[PDB]
C-alpha cells in the first residue's frame, strides 16, 4: 500500500472503473510506442509530446482504460496509474526538508508496492518545483530513480515547453523517452467526434448527426488556425450543440444538429459569412453594383469586377487556397479608386473604418517592412508583432486597402508575393496568418502623369 | 535521381539529399514541383518547410534562422528541421532576400549542419534543400536588340545568377535547372488539371460539373500569354467557369443537386442544366 | 458558507448584485448569450471576454450576476454564484514555499465541493506567473488540469494586447479560454446605455440631466 | 583509369575547383548503382566493375 | 613546420602554437586541410572546434563567444567558444569565412593573436597558447570574376 | 561544513556532475572548486561501446527473454 501517494495523486485507474473517462479512439500507434517504453528495463519513462489540445492526456487516458480492460501485455495486467500534480506535492511544504521527504516517502512507496505507474501530467512543472533558497528539486531527487528503472513515469508537455524547461536539463531529458503525438488527419478525427459523439449527447440532450461532425471537422480544419485538430472540432460541435440547446429550452422533441448550427458558431468566432445564404443576403449581394454606384460614379469594368470576386467567395467557388481578390486600381488622380475601396469596405461592413488601410507612402525606406511583420528576434520591438499581421490575424474578413503602390520603396512588395500566391504571411515570431478570406486592393497612378506631359 | 541516392544509402552521409536551385520564367511549376515533391514524400504539402526569403530583404533578419544572440530578446528554422529531421526545405524566390543572408547556408549545404544560438548543432543530413528563383526574367524583357529559342536563355539566366550569387554559394548546390517556358500542348494538360481539380472540389460541394474539350480548348487559347506561364490560366478559369456558376448558385440556388454542363458553341460559353 | 477561504479571498458578485448596487447593463444581450452558451459547454466551458478598454467587459460579468439574481438565466444557473476572485489577493501573505500553491488548491477543493460557483478572474491576464517563480509553481499551472475538465466554471475579461502578450504565449492555456468579442457599442447604444445610467448620477450628483446632454 | 579519366574531364570546371567532380561521381557512378540496387536487389553481393568504352559508361556484374 | 616547431618546445610561450589565414579560390582544400590537420592530431575531425563566422554577420552576435553583456539575461553563462577552449586547451581552432562576420568580431580576436588570452565577459581568462587558429577566405572572387580583359 | 575535511583529505569524496552543472554551480564557489580534481569522462568510441554493448547484453536478453545478435549491437 501507498498511503502518501494515495492522498497526494489521483488514481486514474479507480477512475476508469468508474468509468467518466472520455473514450480514446484510433491511437493505437502511439498506445504501443507507450507500452514498448513502459517494458523497456532501464528508462522505461515515456514523454508524450506534441501540440496543445492534440490528445496527449488522453492517450495517458486511454492506457489507464487498456489496463482496466486487460487489452495490456501481462507485465502490466496489475498496474496503478497515478497522476501526479506537482502543485500538491509542493503545496504545504513550509519547512526545511518537508518537500524532500514527502517525494522521497512517494518513491519509496512506490518502490516497495512496484505495480504502480505514476503520470506526471504537465511535466516541465518538475524542473525547479519546490526548490528554495536551499532546497534540492523535484528533478535533482527523482533523477537516481528514474535512470535505475524504479519508477515507471510517465510524462506529457507541449513541444516548446519541452525545449523551454526541460532540454535546458540535459541530464533529465535522458531519462525521459519522446513519444511524438502528431495531430490526427481528418477522418481520424471524424472517428474521434463518433467515438466521442455519446458523451455530448447525454449533456445536451440532443441527436448529434453524422453530416454535423464533417461539417464541424472541415469548417474548423479550414477557417481555425490558431487551434489543431481534435480540440477545435470538439469545441465547434461542443458549442453549437449548447447554441440549440439554449434556444430551444427557453420559450418536434427531438431536437438534431446541423450542418447551419455550426457554420452559424464558426461565423460567430471568425466574422466569415458561412451560414447560407438567405434571400435578403442574395438580394443584396445581386444588387452589389447598384449599391456601390451610390458613391462611384462611372468606373464600370472596377465595380464589375470587384461585385463578381465577392460574388464569387460567397458562393463558394474560390479557391480556398488564395485570397478572395487582389485587384491593382489604376489611372489619374482624384478617379474613384480610394472611394472604390471605401465603398467595398462600407458595402461589406457597413463602416469605412472596418478597412484595414496601409499608406504604403510610408514604406519610401525599404527596412519600413519591419512594419508589417515586425522586427527579428533580438530588436528593439520585437514582443510588438507586426501590425497587419496583427490586424489581419484579429479580423480574417477584411478588405486590405494598400494605398499609393508607386510610393513604396519597390522592394518592399516582395513581402505581399506569398500573400497574393498561397495567402500567408509568417509573423517574425513564426506564427503563420492566413489572408485567404481577404480582399486586397492596390491602388496607383503611374504613367497617368506621363498621358499628359506627352506631347507629339 | 537525388531521392533514390538516399534510399538506396549511396549519399554522402556528410551532405544533405540534395540542393538545388529551380531557375526559369515565372509561372513555371518549379514552386509547384517543390510540392508535388513534399506531397509524394510525406502525403500532404503541408509537410512541407518553407521559408519565404522575401521576408528577409535586410541582413538582420537571419536572426529568424537561428534565433537572437544569447541574452538578447527570445531559432524557427533550426526547430523545424531538427523536429522532422526528414523533410523537404523550400527557400522560395531566394533572389529578393539580402544577398549576404545565405552566408548562413553555405555551411548547411557543404557540412549539412547549422549551428543553433543556444549552441546546438542541427543536422540537415537527412533534408532536401530546393531554392525557387527568378533572376534575369526582368532583364529578358529590359533586353531589346536595336538590330535585325532556349539555350541563350539558359545561358543569360545563369549569367544573371552568377552576377547575383557569391561564387563559393553557386559552387556547393548540387544542380542548377533551368525551367523550360510552357508549350501550348502543355498549356492544354493544365488546363485539364486544373479542371479536374475544380470538378472534384466542387463535387463534394454537391455541385456536378462537367468541361467539354471544346470549352478548355476555347479556355486555354484565352488565358495564353507566353511570358506569364500558367497564372494567366487560372483567371481564365474564374471570369468563364467560376463567375456563372457563381451568378446560377447565388440567383435561387438552382445548381444545387443538379447537373451543369459547360461547352464553348463557337461564340460564347453556354451553361445548359440537366438532371444526373 | 461551506467555502470559508474562497468567501475570504473573494467578493460575491451575486449577493452584491441582489443588494442593487451594481450600476445596470443595458443592451448587451448577444454577448450576454455568448456567455451562457459558453458555461452551458461540456467541457472547456470558460469564457474570456476580449476587447479594448472601457468597452464594458467587466460590466458584462455584472450584467450576468443581475441575470443570475433575476433568474432569467436556464435552470443549470439559476442558482449559481458568480465570485470575482483578485489574483493579488490570492498571492497576498504567502512568503513561505507551498503557501500559494496551498492556498489554491484548497480554494479550487472548495469550488469542485460546492459546485455552484462561477468563478470571475478579472484581468486575466495576471493569472499566467503570479504566485512568484523561485521553486514555486504559478497559478496557471496549477489551474490548467481543473479548467479543462469542467470543474472550473471560469470568466475571464482581458484586453486584446494583454490577451496577444501574456496568454498566448502559454498556448497551452490559450486553449482553454473561448474568446468573447466585446465590440465597442454604436452612438445609439452608447445613447441607451447613458439614459439607463442617468439615475444613478442624478442621485449622486443631486442635479438633471437633460436627454440632449446625453446626445 | 579510364572511367576515371572521363569523370576527371566530365567534371572539369577551373573556376570551381574540386566540387564538380562531386556532382561527377554523384551523376555517374551514384545514379546507376542506385537504379540497379532498387531495381531488385540485384547488386547485393555481388561484384561490380565500372569502365568507359569511349561511347559511355558500362556497369558489369559478377560474383566475387 | 609550425605544429613541429611547437611540439620541439622553441615556440615562444606569450603566443598560439600558429595562426594562418588560408585564402584563395573556392574549392581549393583549404577548409579540407584543416580537417586533415585536426584528424591528424586527433584521430577525428570532430576534435576540430569548428566556428561558422557566417553567423556573426550582425554586431551583436560576438556575445556568442565570449558571453552575453554585464547585466544580460545569459552573462554569468559565459562564452561558448571560451569554455570549449578552457575544455580542451591542446585544439585546432577553425574560423570558416572569416571575412563574413562583422567587422567587431575581429577586435576581440586581435587579442587572441596578441597575447594568446580572450577575456570572457565574466572577466575570467582563457589562454589558447596551445591551440591553433586557422582562419580561411576567399575574399576577392567576386572581383576576381569581374577581371576582364 | 565540508570545506575543511576535503581540504584535509578527511574525506574521501568521490563525486559525478555534468560539464554544465559543473562550471553554473561549483565553480562559482571557487574555494569548492579547488578542494576537487576533475577526471573527465570522455564519450567511449564507437569499437569501445560494441564492447560494452557486447559487455551487458546478458542482462538485457535475461530481462526481455529473446536473443540478442551480435550484428544487431553493431
Ligand atoms: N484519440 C482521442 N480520442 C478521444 N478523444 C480525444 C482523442 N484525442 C484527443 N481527444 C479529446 O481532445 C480533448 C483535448 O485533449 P487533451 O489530451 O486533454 O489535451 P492535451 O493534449 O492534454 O493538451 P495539454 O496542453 O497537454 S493540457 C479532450 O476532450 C479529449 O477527449
Ligand atoms: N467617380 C467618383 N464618384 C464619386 N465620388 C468621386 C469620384 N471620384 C472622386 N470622388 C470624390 O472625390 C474625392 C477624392 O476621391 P479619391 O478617390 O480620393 O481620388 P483618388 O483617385 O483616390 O486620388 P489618388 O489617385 O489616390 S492621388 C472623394 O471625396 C470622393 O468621394
Ligand atoms: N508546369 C506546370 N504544371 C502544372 N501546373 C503548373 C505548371 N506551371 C504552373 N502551374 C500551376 O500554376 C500555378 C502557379 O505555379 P507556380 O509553380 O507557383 O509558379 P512559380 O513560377 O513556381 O512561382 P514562383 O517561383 O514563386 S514566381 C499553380 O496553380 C500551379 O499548379
Ligand atoms: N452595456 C453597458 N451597460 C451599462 N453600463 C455600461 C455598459 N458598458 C459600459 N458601461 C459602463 O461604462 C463603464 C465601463 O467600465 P468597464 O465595464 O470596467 O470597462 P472595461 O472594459 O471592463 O475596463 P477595464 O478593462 O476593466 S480597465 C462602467 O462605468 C460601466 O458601468
Ligand atoms: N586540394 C584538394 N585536395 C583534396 N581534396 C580536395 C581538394 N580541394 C577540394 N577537395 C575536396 O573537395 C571538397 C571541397 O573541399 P573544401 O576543402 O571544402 O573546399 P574549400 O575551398 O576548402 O572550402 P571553401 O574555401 O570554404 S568554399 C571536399 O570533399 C574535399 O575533400
Ligand atoms: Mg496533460
Ligand atoms: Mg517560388
Ligand atoms: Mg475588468
Ligand atoms: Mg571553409
Amino acid at each position: 500500500n501507498t498511503p502518501t501517494l494515495d492522498s497526494l495523486a489521483r488514481d486514474l485507474t479507480v477512475i476508469a472503473k468508474d468509468g467518466t473517462l472520455d473514450p480514446v479512439i484510433g491511437r493505437d500507434k502511439e498506445i504501443t510506442r507507450v507500452i514498448e517504453v513502459l517494458s523497456r528495463r532501464t528508462k522505461n519513462n515515456p514523454v508524450l509530446i506534441g501540440e496543445p489540445g492534440v490528445g496527449k492526456t488522453a492517450i495517458a487516458e486511454g492506457l489507464a482504460q487498456a489496463i482496466v480492460n486487460n487489452e495490456v501485455p501481462e507485465t502490466l495486467k496489475d498496474k496503478r496509474v497515478m497522476s501526479l500534480d506537482m502543485g500538491t506535492v509542493v503545496a504545504g511544504t513550509k519547512y526545511r526538508g518537508e518537500f524532500e521527504e514527502r517525494l522521497k516517502k512517494v518513491m519509496e512507496e512506490i518502490q516497495q508496492a512496484g505495480n504502480v505507474i505514476l503520470f506526471i501530467d504537465e511535466l516541465h512543472t518538475l524542473v525547479g518545483a519546490g526548490g528554495a533558497e536551499g532546497a534540492i528539486d523535484a528533478s535533482n531527487i527523482l533523477k537516481p530513480a528514474l535512470a535505475r528503472g524504479e519508477l515507471q513515469c510517465i510524462g506529457a508537455t507541449t513541444l516548446d515547453e519541452y525545449r523551454k524547461n526541460i532540454e535546458k536539463d540535459a541530464a533529465l531529458e535522458r531519462r525521459f523517452q519522446p513519444v511524438q503525438v502528431d495531430e490526427p488527419s481528418v477522418v481520424d478525427t471524424v472517428a474521434i467526434l463518433k467515438g466521442l459523439r455519446d458523451r455530448y449527447e447525454a449533456h445536451h440532450r440532443i441527436n448529434i448527426s453524422d453530416e454535423a461532425i464533417e461539417a464541424a471537422v472541415k469548417l474548423s480544419n479550414r477557417y481555425v488556425s490558431d487551434r489543431f485538430l481534435p480540440d477545435k472540432a470538439i469545441d465547434l460541435i461542443d458549442e453549437a450543440s449548447s447554441k440549440v440547446r439554449l434556444k430551444s429550452h427557453t420559450t418536434g422533441m427531438s431536437t438534431s444538429l446541423s450542418e447551419e448550427d455550426i457554420a452559424e458558431v464558426i461565423a460567430g468566432w471568425t466574422g466569415i459569412p458561412l451560414t447560407k445564404i438567405n434571400e435578403t443576403e442574395s438580394e443584396k449581394l445581386l444588387s452589389l453594383e447598384d449599391t456601390l454606384h451610390e458613391r462611384v460614379i462611372g468606373q464600370k469594368d472596377a465595380v464589375n469586377s470587384i461585385s463578381k470576386a465577392v460574388r464569387r467567395a460567397r458562393a463558394g467557388l474560390k479557391d480556398p487556397k488564395r485570397p478572395i481578390g487582389s485587384f491593382i486600381f489604376l489611372g489619374p488622380t482624384g478617379v474613384g479608386k480610394t472611394e472604390l475601396a471605401r465603398a467595398l469596405a462600407e458595402s461589406m461592413f457597413g463602416d469605412d473604418d472596418a478597412m484595414i488601410r496601409v499608406d504604403m507612402s510610408e514604406f519610401m525606406e525599404k527596412h519600413a517592412v519591419s512594419r508589417l511583420v515586425g522586427a527579428p528576434p533580438g530588436y528593439v520591438g520585437h514582443d510588438d508583432g507586426g501590425q497587419l499581421t496583427e490586424k489581419v490575424r484579429r479580423k480574417p474578413y477584411s478588405v486590405i486597402l494598400f494605398d499609393e503602390i508607386e510610393k513604396a520603396h519597390p522592394d518592399v512588395f516582395n513581402i505581399l508575393l506569398q500573400v497574393l500566391d498561397d495567402g500567408h504571411l509568417t509573423d517574425t515570431k513564426g506564427r503563420t496568418v492566413d489572408f485567404r478570406n481577404t480582399i486586397i486592393i492596390m491602388t496607383s497612378n503611374v504613367g497617368a502623369q506621363e498621358l499628359q506631359d506627352q506631347r507629339f | 535521381k537525388a531521392v533514390r541516392r538516399a534510399r538506396a544509402g549511396l549519399k554522402d552521409p556528410k551532405r544533405p539529399i540534395g540542393s538545388f536551385i529551380f531557375l526559369g520564367p515565372t509561372g513555371v511549376g518549379k514552386t509547384e514541383l517543390a510540392r508535388a515533391l513534399a506531397e509524394s514524400m510525406f502525403g500532404d504539402d503541408d509537410a512541407m518547410i518553407r521559408v519565404d526569403m522575401s521576408e528577409f530583404m535586410e541582413k538582420h533578419a537571419v536572426s529568424r534562422l537561428v534565433g537572437a544572440p544569447p541574452g538578447y530578446v527570445g531559432g524557427q528554422l533550426t526547430e523545424k528541421v531538427r523536429r522532422k529531421p526528414y523533410s523537404v526545405i523550400l527557400f522560395d524566390e531566394i533572389e529578393k532576400a539580402h544577398p549576404d543572408v545565405f552566408n548562413i547556408l553555405l555551411q548547411v549545404l557543404d557540412d549539412g549542419h547549422l549551428t543553433d544560438t543556444k549552441g546546438r548543432t542541427v543536422d540537415f543530413r537527412n533534408t532536401i534543400i530546393i531554392m525557387t528563383s527568378n533572376v534575369g526574367a526582368q532583364e529578358l524583357q529590359d533586353q531589346r536588340f536595336a538590330g535585325f529559342d532556349y539555350e541563350t536563355i539558359r545561358k543569360t539566366m545563369l549569367k544573371e545568377l552568377k552576377n547575383s550569387f557569391r561564387p563559393e554559394f553557386l559552387n556547393r548546390v548540387d544542380d542548377i535547372i533551368v525551367f523550360h517556358k510552357l508549350t501550348k500542348e502543355e498549356l492544354k494538360e493544365i488546363v485539364t488539371m486544373m479542371v479536374n481539380k475544380l470538378t472534384n472540389r466542387l463535387s463534394e460541394q454537391n455541385i456536378n460539373i462537367i468541361v467539354t474539350d471544346k470549352a478548355k480548348d476555347k479556355i486555354a487559347e484565352e488565358g495564353y500569354d507566353p511570358e506569364y506561364g500558367a497564372r494567366p490560366l487560372i483567371r481564365a478559369i474564374q471570369k468563364t467557369i467560376e463567375d456563372n456558376l457563381s451568378e446560377l448558385i447565388l440567383d435561387g440556388n438552382q445548381i444545387e443537386g443538379k447537373k451543369v454542363t459547360v461547352d464553348h458553341d463557337g461564340k460564347e460559353f453556354k451553361y445548359d442544366i440537366a438532371e444526373q | 458558507n461551506n467555502t470559508p477561504t474562497l468567501d475570504s479571498l473573494a467578493r460575491d458578485l451575486t449577493v452584491i448584485a441582489k443588494d442593487g448596487t451594481l450600476d445596470p447593463v443595458i443592451g448587451r444581450d448577444k454577448e450576454i448569450t455568448r456567455v451562457i452558451e459558453v458555461l452551458s459547454r461540456r467541457t472547456k466551458n470558460n469564457p474570456v471576454l476580449i476587447g479594448e478598454p472601457g468597452v464594458g467587459k467587466t460590466a458584462i460579468a455584472e450584467g450576468l450576476a443581475q441575470a443570475i439574481v433575476n433568474n432569467e438565466v436556464p435552470e443549470t444557473l439559476k442558482d449559481k454564484r458568480v465570485m470575482s476572485l483578485d489574483m493579488g489577493t490570492v498571492v497576498a501573505g504567502t512568503k513561505y514555499r507551498g503557501e500559494f500553491e496551498e492556498r489554491l488548491k484548497k480554494v479550487m477543493e472548495e469550488i469542485q465541493q460546492a459546485g455552484n460557483v462561477i468563478l470571475f478572474i478579472d484581468e486575466l491576464h495576471t493569472l499566467v506567473g503570479a504566485g512568484g517563480a523561485e521553486g514555486a509553481i504559478d497559478a496557471s499551472n496549477i489551474l490548467k488540469p481543473a479548467l479543462a475538465r469542467g470543474e472550473l466554471q471560469c470568466i475571464g475579461a482581458t484586453t486584446l494586447d494583454e490577451y496577444r502578450k501574456n496568454i498566448e504565449k502559454d498556448a497551452a492555456l490559450e486553449r482553454r479560454f473561448q474568446p468573447v468579442q466585446v465590440d465597442e457599442p454604436s452612438v445609439v447604444d452608447t445613447v441607451a446605455i447613458l439614459k439607463g445610467l442617468r439615475d444613478r448620477y442624478e442621485a449622486h450628483h443631486r442635479i438633471n440631466i437633460s436627454d440632449e446632454a446625453i446626445e
